[PDB]
């Protein structure tokens, strides 16, 4: 019945600096805290038992404590293959619930993106429907907020957005959002615009075109 | 080596019974509790149960009790997780993972993915991301309405590789995926240089080279 609230769920750092990841427990268990690393596209596996000691194999840069109801994990010098996302867990009577994870991802400096809009190709809209995509290319930190407006009016419900894995040699995101009308709907309307916040933007940037024009 | 091997990747629709396996090697099986987790796409880890090979004594979360059935054949060193009904929301990565008395999980089986939906194997509808200030310009292709995954993007047979994007798939409401790839190229290149989008779909043995043209 305990609950585990991970702190940060976005952890910033480079290589080289230290780590320090909380765990803290709703209510105070007899049971063992461990912690997991999942490295991208791989199973988790087993870091830390019983709070603070390294698994087999587990290098001397991990370390871990904490008592009662808070625990901490600690990276102390940080390594490429560090950048993975970090569970704890802890048995509470049958139950074994997990902690949310924390994403350990690597800090570059701020990059807005370039955003650029693309209307429904005519060989889709005969088919029946009208895909409009806006992309936003390597920028950072992830955090964006993308606005669809058809004719001025906000969009909500009809799109779908896809973000890539952080560049392995930029450090940046790129971001995908689809709205998809029906090719009644798309004809109705004029003016089809994506809105870009983005912390590396002065203002938000909006990326639009009037349906039908060269 | 002590590990956990699970069976291979699964493509289901609801209603359809299914059973996971998970075969222990390198250790005294029947010794140790072994849980399966469960890991929707782009979420965290869940604790559905666990079982006691030596007596197939079984617990499970109150999330998952009468939903699926975890059990275990000793002899071979072998446990299980079935579904009588699968729902589209299963669609899930499963490991399983030994406990010990260390109260933690400390060897991990490789995943099995499952993936539950209503639609049958169909190949991909690709679509232009035509290009249309700035000596960039961007142009894609709109890989739609697929099933299962993967598919894979190339651009102009491998030789364009620099500032390509492909966008992790995502699955639509129809129970189909679609992701577009995308590339950054000089929009001085767009009258001279030809841009082909090569996608192939093994499930469905579909090949399509899609020329982009502005």
């Amino acid at each position: 019945e305990i609950v585990l609230t991970q702190s940060p769920a976005t952890l910033s750092l480079s290589p080289g600096e230290r780590a320090t990841l909380s765990c803290r427990a709703s209510q105070s268990v007899s049971s063992y805290l461990a912690w997991y690393q999942q490295k991208p596209g791989q199973a988790p596996r087993l870091l830390i038992y019983d709070a603070s000691n390294r698994a087999t194999g587990i290098p001397a840069r991990f370390s871990g404590s904490g008592s009662g109801t808070d625990f901490t994990l600690t990276i102390s010098s940080l390594e490429p293959e560090d950048f993975a996302v970090y569970y704890c867990q802890q048995r509470s009577n049958w139950m074994f619930p997990f902690g949310q994870g924390t994403k350990l991802e690597i800090k570059r400096t701020v990059a807005a993106p370039s955003v650029f809009i693309f209307p429904p190709s005519d060989e889709q809209l005969k088919s029946g429907t009208a895909s409009v995509v806006c992309l936003l290319n390597n920028f950072y930190p992830r955090e964006a907020k993308v606005q669809w407006k058809v004719d001025n009016a906000l969009q909500s419900g009809n799109s779908q957005e896809s973000v890539t894995e952080q560049d392995s040699k930029d450090s940046t995101y790129s971001l995908s959002s689809t709205l998809t009308l029906s090719k009644a709907d798309y004809e109705k309307h004029k003016v089809y615009a994506c809105e870009v916040t983005h912390q590396g933007l002065s203002s938000p940037v909006t990326k639009s075109f009037n349906r039908g024009e060269c | 080596e002590v590990q956990l091997v699970q069976s291979g990747a699964e493509v289901k629709k609801p209603g359809e019974s299914l059973k996971i396996s998970c075969k222990g090697s390198g250790y005294s099986f029947t010794s140790y509790w072994i849980g399966w987790v469960r890991q929707m796409p782009g979420k965290g880890l869940e604790w559905m149960g666990i079982i006691y090979p030596s007596d197939s004594d079984t617990r499970y979360s109150p999330s998952f009790q009468g939903q699926v059935t975890i059990s275990a054949d000793k002899s071979i060193s072998t446990a299980y997780l079935q579904w009588s009904s699968l729902k589209a929301s299963d669609t899930a990565m499963y490991y399983c993972a030994r406990y010990t008395n260390w109260d933690a999980f400390d060897i991990w089986g490789q995943g099995t993915m499952v993936t539950v939906s209503s639609a049958s194997t169909k190949g991909p509808s690709v679509f232009p991301l035509a290009p249309s200030s700035g000596g960039t310009a961007a142009l894609g292709c709109l890989v739609k309405d697929y099933f299962p995954e993967p598919v894979t993007v190339s651009w102009n047979s491998g030789a364009l590789t620099s500032g390509v994007h492909t966008f992790p798939a995502v699955l639509q409401s129809s129970g189909l995926y679609s992701l577009s790839s995308v590339v950054t190229v000089p929009s001085s290149s767009l009258g001279t240089q030809t841009y082909i989008c090569n996608v192939n779909h093994k499930p469905s043995n579909t090949k399509v080279d899609k020329r982009v043209e502005p």
